[PDB]
């Protein structure tokens, strides 16, 4: 998280949309105002370094400055004025001077630029009235190497301006001699050049804003270079690829290859589907610009392909943009007064790192040469934002966070709150409590936090422009010169110590309890222990070796004075490292851990602070690190929807075991959006700065210090017991280094079952089981020790499943299903889907993975809904489910609707259930029951059941024998049918309802029929027991083998004799 | 195709690697025809139990009775595919 301290120095007269003008080396910046007219020469930080005001030699007239433009290199501005005058301004260089390298700091060579600019000399150039025709002086632009001028009037001239510059007594002048006298055909709006060779040729473009784009070369002569049938509105030219491109007024963008007689040739032309229109590079080869609506457009000249970035906030308007290539930020400001910075890893590369409300109409952005963004607001408002990390500072008592670019909220965790409001910025912040200071450059201004009521009383200032300083309980250490002085806060000096211009200048100075860490700028680190009385240093400088420039941007040190947790920039820009650097001082040993893995950027890096008079604290607590980066279930939501109401680029608090092995992960933990920062550790508690309930950010009340448990510390609100959570803090390290036999050692001498559910989880994530039954047992939780003896007894060789089982009970259910999904176990995934009330999910895995199991879930459906008594839904789910056989008749006769029932099956529920072969044979059934023959009949015929037809047709009184005969011949030519396919693809099946028919026979005397009829039945037993009768005996064989029955042949055997 | 048929009969045995090539190059019936030539079941089972069909595959199962998990196992997978797990 970062935010832009603004600095807006007022100036009498009116700010100009477009006349600012920044250096793109030196960090420099300068504006025009008007009525009265002048220039405003200021750092990129913001402040004002000095104002020029009109040319010399005028005569009681001010004249406006209408074009400013910066030297490439040199330390020069050149402004063009409104009655044909133009003026140089140069300041004595610093570099002349030949003084020593001391310039370390930032304010030194702001003060040495600042007296050096004072001195400064607008220099005329003689006859530039002359040149320009007495007419304003609308536009000017230098050479990439600054050699060359050309400048343009407003009356249709265009003029060389040549640069000579001649040494002097002291300093180094500046020369502008005109050469040529170049006639346009309209006031030149924009002057850009072309450079011979990628990286002293005259080669520029002039856009008069009509439609002629003349080039001009060292020939004299204004030669056309591309000219389109529309009015152009800007050109926008790469210099390194020759690229030109050309935008109309009409949303048309043409692109040119630049030649060597600056002649283009069109390659991709585009069309894009009161604010003009702004275009500005986006990257090499990659062009971004935005029409005055809510979306970017960025266009690929490589690919062609053009991509909208959208805003996800409407009612935005862009009103200007610019980029920084060296760290690749577009700066896009808003009409509303919204600034949003997007920094890179065409549309999907991008992303929004950044949103900032200044809250005015931005009249342009403009970037300076450090990353400053200045902005152009309100018509004649000036505001210089710099981006600062956010100043946030513990103790061990209370917590001072910066909010905006003065508002420091301070809140301990007893419940007092102040707000502190500085004269300047603030730019550091140092807590000790009641102890407050903060840092704006300049001077550093201490107070005191009076609790009681809630004030807070100025002690005093120290005029000191240290970037590093710290105030204690016994004294304030600054910086002052090579020496760091430790002093009372009555600047009383207890103490100082010097060192030496080789050891370098301390620039981080970090103190906490009795230890402080001291940072040079050449990587020279000291530890030392503050005293009563001295400041005992423990060892002399050590070099710390990194495996463009590495330059450590924050150092913090644990309790111990011993580890050291080390933040580190590259580059002179200062571009933030995605590294973390652990120093272990005693073993004299480096580690460092990498969050580009991760896909994370830090922010912030803090120890574990203990609390005062707290000395049961140990090692393992004193190790820990904490860093802040940044990259069918209707009762069920209703339960968190307090917490989801409280919620009214992502957060990772991640925290790490610092290990003289090396460094551990052990555990990450997302944040909300109301959760803005993290201000420091207090074991066993996070300290994230939050904005309260339905608050706002921007406001400076709405902060309230909030306190979230350890992700490792569940169930241990009471925060008393001591032996507890040091053998928990020890489990934890355990865990995360992998020797869970030490774990379980530590767990042991626990009672409090939180330490256990912590090992059942350690288990489930390491695949451990015998432990974890312990675990589960010590918890009194039955339900999952069960659960898991059963896993165990079902699935002995699978300790996949019993994994998923122990997760499943320990509450951890997406865990249990992407194992479920590992250990192949489909059936039990659906099981789980079901068991959690998703039966969405378990239909589509059900129809996507395993096409089995989904009649278990329909019926599993038709008994949920029959238990929430929705028959309407219960019926129709069974009979999805095929058992409408047993199941649909069940809830028809136990609800009493048989009346229903009745006239369904007499022939939505009549569209289905009527034609249902199983529910006409289940009716056909009831109704026997009923002695409803002849209906029960009619149903089975419906059904076509041969069986129960022959069945009751032989048992009625007379026996239909007829229509038996007729279906038993049709069922056995059915299955000589079968019979006869078979034997065409190279004893046919048997016939159960002609058993009937041989029943009567057998009744009836018929014994050769009766015994026909047996064996095509397929009754053996009543073959052999017909066989009998008569006299026969050799049907009596091949009756018994044929149903491979030993007892019948062995009957048939002991029968023959 | 033309000269495996240049091949004589008693050169049909090399058409069995010939018969290799009709797969990678998704010639499905020259490969069933030179296979049919060589007297080759086993491939033959391979290609109509990659084609979906069962006719022709059963015919060749029994007249090899062998290679009877050669189908059975694709046919048990593939009834599963349409729900026919009875």
């Amino acid at each position: 998280m970062s935010l832009f301290v603004v600095n807006a120095p007022g100036h009498e007269g009116q700010l100009k949309e477009q006349l600012i003008v920044a250096h793109k080396r030196r960090p420099l910046l300068a504006t025009a105002w008007v009525n009265p007219p002048s220039v405003l020469i200021t750092n990129s930080e913001g402040e004002v370094l000095t104002q020029v005001a009109d040319p010399p030699g005028s005569t009681g007239r001010t004249h406006q400055p209408t074009a400013l433009t910066w030297h490439p290199n040199e330390e020069l501005l050149v402004i063009g004025w409104s009655n044909g005058e133009m003026s140089l301004w140069s300041m004595p260089s610093v570099s002349s001077l030949a003084l020593g390298e001391d310039y370390t700091t930032a304010a030194a060579r702001s003060a040495v630029q600042l007296i050096a600019a004072k001195a400064a000399t607008q220099s005329s150039a003689e006859g530039a009235t002359r040149e320009h025709a007495s007419g304003a002086v609308v536009a000017s632009e230098w050479s990439t190497r600054g050699l060359y001028l050309v400048s343009a009037s407003q009356q249709r001239h265009v003029v060389m301006w040549m640069l000579e510059k001649i040494p002097a007594e002291t300093s180094v002048t500046f020369k502008l001699k005109p050469l040529w006298s170049v006639q346009s055909r309209e006031p030149v709006a924009r002057i850009i050049h072309v450079p011979s060779k990628a990286s002293d040729d005259i080669s520029f473009l002039l856009a008069d804003g009509g439609t002629s784009v003349t080039a001009i070369n060292e020939d004299q002569q204004l030669f056309p270079c591309v000219t389109q049938q529309e009015q152009i509105a800007s050109v926008l030219y790469d210099a390194a690829t020759r690229t030109l491109v050309t935008l109309t007024t009409t949303s048309m963008i043409e692109v040119y290859a630049v030649g060597e007689d600056i002649k283009g040739t069109s390659t991709l032309r585009r069309k894009l589907s009161r604010i003009a229109m702004s275009m500005v590079w986006a990257s090499p080869g990659v062009v971004a610009f935005g029409s005055g609506d809510d979306r970017l457009r960025i266009l690929d000249l490589s690919s062609g392909s053009l991509d909208v970035l959208l805003l996800p906030q409407p009612d935005l308007h862009v009103s200007s943009l610019a980029t920084f290539a060296a760290k690749g930020t577009m700066i896009v400001g808003t009409v509303e007064g919204f600034l949003v910075v997007f920094q890179h890893h065409e549309a999907s590369q991008w992303e929004a790192m950044t949103v900032h409300q200044v809250g005015k109409c931005v009249d342009r952005v403009v970037l300076t040469a450090l990353g400053d963004v200045a902005l152009c607001c309100g018509g004649s408002e000036l505001q210089v934002l710099h981006e600062i990390i956010r100043k946030r500072a513990w103790d061990g008592v209370a917590a001072a966070t910066q909010i905006s670019s003065d508002m420091v909220v301070i809140e301990s965790i007893t419940g007092c709150q102040c707000l502190l409001q500085n004269k300047g910025n603030v730019h550091g912040v140092s807590i000790a409590f009641p102890n407050i200071a903060l840092w704006n450059g300049s001077q550093i201004d201490f107070y005191m936090i009076d609790e009681a009521t809630s004030e807070i009383t100025f002690i005093n200032f120290v005029l000191t422009t240290s970037p590093a300083f710290a105030i204690h309980r016994e004294g304030l250490i600054y910086v002052k010169g090579n020496r760091i002085v430790f002093e009372t806060m009555q600047l009383a000096p207890i103490a100082q110590m010097t060192f030496t211009e080789s050891e370098g200048v301390p620039v981080i100075m970090d103190i906490m309890n009795d230890y402080l860490v001291v940072v040079s700028s050449k990587n020279y680190l000291r530890l030392a222990r503050i005293s009563t009385r001295d400041l005992q240093q423990l060892g002399p400088a050590r070099p710390l070796t990194f495996p463009l420039e590495v330059s450590v941007s924050g150092a913090r040190v644990n309790a111990q004075g011993r580890r050291v947790a080390l933040m580190s920039t590259l580059g002179p820009l200062a571009l933030p490292d995605t590294r973390i650097w652990v120093y272990d001082s005693d073993t004299d040993k480096m580690s460092f851990f990498d969050f580009g893995s991760r896909n994370e950027i830090p922010n912030s890096v803090y120890w574990n602070t203990p609390e005062p008079n707290t000395t049961t604290v140990g090692e393992f607590e004193y190790i820990l690190l904490a860093c802040e980066t940044y990259q069918e279930n209707y009762a069920e939501k209703k339960a968190e929807l307090e917490d989801a109401r409280r919620e009214s680029r992502p957060h990772n608090i991640v925290t790490f075991f610092a290990t003289h092995d090396g460094l551990v992960l052990q555990n990450f933990a997302p944040l909300r959006r109301y959760q803005i920062c993290l201000v420091g550790l207090t074991i066993p508690d996070f300290l994230l700065a939050s904005v309260k309930i339905n608050g706002d950010p921007n406001n400076a009340e709405d902060y309230v210090i909030e306190q979230k448990r350890l992700r490792d510390f569940e169930g241990l609100k009471s925060d008393k017991d001591v032996a507890v959570r040091e053998a928990l803090m020890k489990f934890s390290y355990y865990a995360t280094i992998g020797n869970m036999d030490e774990a379980y050692r530590c767990v042991k001498s626990i009672k409090n079952p939180a330490a256990w559910q912590g090992l059942a989880r350690l288990c489930v994530t390491s695949g451990r089981l015998d432990v974890a039954a312990v675990c589960l047992a010590t918890m009194e939780d039955c339900v999952a020790a069960r659960a898991l003896r059963e896993a165990k007894e079902d699935y002995p060789d699978d300790q996949d499943v019993q994994l998923a089982t122990l997760a499943l009970g320990l509450s951890m259910t997406e865990e249990a299903v992407e194992l479920l999904r590992k250990s192949k176990r489909y059936d039990l995934l659906t099981d789980v889907y079901m068991a959690c009330g998703k039966f969405e999910h378990a239909q589509r895995h059900s129809e996507r993975f395993d096409r089995a199991r989904i009649r278990p879930v329909a019926y599993k459906y038709a008994q949920f809904m029959e238990s929430l008594q929705n028959m309407d839904a219960a019926i129709m789910w069974y009979y999805n489910a095929k058992c409408a056989s047993t199941d649909v008749p069940r809830i028809f006769f136990q609800t009493n609707r048989m009346h229903e029932l009745r006239q369904l099956m007499m022939i939505t529920f009549a569209t289905i259930f009527p034609q249902n072969r199983e529910l006409l044979l289940w009716w056909a059934q009831h109704s026997e029951r009923r002695h409803n023959v002849q209906e029960a009949l009619r149903f089975y015929n419906a059904g076509e059941d041969v069986y129960n037809i022959v069945r009751i047709l032989c048992s009625l009184t007379p026996p239909k024998l007829d229509s038996a005969l007729q279906l038993v011949n049709k069922e056995m030519d059915k299955a000589k049918m079968r019979f006869q396919q078979q034997q065409a693809f190279a004893e046919p099946d048997p016939v159960g309802s002609a058993y009937f028919v041989a029943q009567l026979y057998e009744r009836q005397g018929d014994d050769q029929l009766a015994l026909q009829y047996y064996q095509a039945a397929g009754a053996y037993r009543s073959g052999v027991r017909v066989a009998w009768k008569m006299e026969q005996y050799g049907v009596v064989a091949n009756l018994a083998m044929k149903s491979s029955d030993e007892r019948l042949m062995l009957e048939t055997a002991m029968a023959l004799e | 195709m033309k000269m495996c048929r240049s091949l004589p009969t008693s050169e049909v045995t090399l058409i069995t690697e010939c018969a290799n090539f009709f797969r990678k190059h998704n010639a499905i019936p020259f490969a069933i025809e030179a296979y049919e030539k060589v007297q080759d079941h086993q491939a033959l089972i391979g290609i109509y139990v990659a084609k979906g069909d069962w006719r022709n595959a059963f015919t060749i199962l029994e007249k090899t009775p062998t290679l009877a998990r050669e189908v059975y196992v694709p046919w048990a997978t593939w009834l599963a595919d349409n729900d026919k797990f009875d």
